[PDB]
């Protein structure tokens, strides 16, 4: 998961 | 927004849209290239074709199970490309790149045509 | 094999399945979760969520055009995952993140319920 | 475009  | 977003979720999608494919799970539609016929999803095809999006948007056309390709076109090219739809792979080889080049011209396939183009413009 | 690859496929047809959702193009199943209803792709809906592969893989309910959900299901956390599936991007927030996770798990999402765990735990 |  990540900050798009 | 203030979203996450799960990097390998379109991937582990499509990688799932091929599984129900091969195990012919929920396929409506048969594509017939001559003498050979394909089973897919008619919703992978529209987002992948701009000829496909262009059918079976069609109020006519979109009720269809049977999609009758032009005679011209190649069976081996249109397997590449429905593979490429289904895995993001393309099986590019100096004896099928002027089929697959053309099949994806007809198919409206810009970023195919667009490698073919450049491979082809590498050999010259 | 000796396949070359376009690396922003698979997000580019998830955008393309997307936009035919917004514009109710070949939607085939319509889920309800108490008085709302959403309508999407079968085949998206399986892809993503072991509770759907399980019954759209059944001989009587791949057939059925509504799918009632259990009545405990929140349709805010029912939406948000929705919008993930066609997205990759969860909106979680203090306000919902407890909802999303109810939902994820009876979907049967395993990589938003890992997260849902963690942000819980963080919090704790 | 790139190798897989
Ligand atoms: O080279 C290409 C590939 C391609 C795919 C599509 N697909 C869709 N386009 C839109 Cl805007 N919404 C939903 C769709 F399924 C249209 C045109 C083109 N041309
Ligand atoms: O957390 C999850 C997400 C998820 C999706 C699926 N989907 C499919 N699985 C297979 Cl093997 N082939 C085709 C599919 F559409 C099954 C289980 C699970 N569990
Ligand atoms: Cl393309
Ligand atoms: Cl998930």
């Amino acid at each position: 998961w990540v900050i798009p | 927004d203030s979203c996450i977003q799960f990097t390998r979720h379109a991937s582990d999608v499509l990688l799932n849209l091929n599984r129900l494919r091969s195990r012919d799970i929920l396929t409506d539609v048969v594509i017939v290239v001559s003498r050979e016929q394909f089973r897919a999803h008619k919703t992978v095809l529209m987002a992948c074709s701009g000829l496909f999006y262009s059918i079976f948007t069609d109020q006519l056309k979109c009720n269809l199970s049977v999609i009758n390709l032009d005679p011209e076109i190649n069976p081996e090219g249109f397997c590449i490309l429905l593979d490429f739809m289904y895995t993001s792979r393309l099986n590019l080889r100096e004896g099928n790149i002027m089929a697959v080049m053309a099949t994806a011209m007809y198919l409206q396939m810009e970023h195919v045509v667009d490698t073919c183009r450049k491979f082809i413009k590498a050999s010259e």
